[PDB]
């Protein structure tokens, strides 16, 4: 006689880039007025 | 002049193990395209 899948799925894998961390800068104690209006640059990360 | 009684021993097949294979588990697993693709050969897995 004859001899599925299931939809459950587990994916893993280890990152290349490290996090952005844009909680840190926008939590910082540090707060610009309005008139300086820092300004952060992210690129090549994970966020 | 004197004798005696010796004895040796032999061995001959007669049976082998019985093998079964199946084509919807060792060509194509589980998979529907697969499946598919190996009935266009028509009926080659109903000769094995
Ligand atoms: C044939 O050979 C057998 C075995 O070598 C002889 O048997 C032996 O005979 C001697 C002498 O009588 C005994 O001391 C042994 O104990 C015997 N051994 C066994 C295992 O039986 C036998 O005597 C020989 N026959 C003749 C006619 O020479």
């Amino acid at each position: 006689l004859s001899g599925v899948k299931p939809v459950a799925t587990v994916y893993r894998r280890i990152p290349n880039l490290p996090d952005c961390d844009i909680d840190n800068w926008l939590n910082n104690v540090s707060v610009p007025s309005p008139l300086n209006w820092e300004r952060r640059i992210f690129s090549n990360c994970n966020f | 002049t004197n004798f005696t009684i010796a004895g040796h021993e032999e061995f001959i097949q007669t049976s082998s193990p019985k093998v079964t294979i199946d084509c919807s588990a060792f060509v194509c697993s589980n998979y529907a395209a697969c499946h598919d693709l190996l009935s266009e050969y028509g009926t080659f897995c109903d000769n094995i």
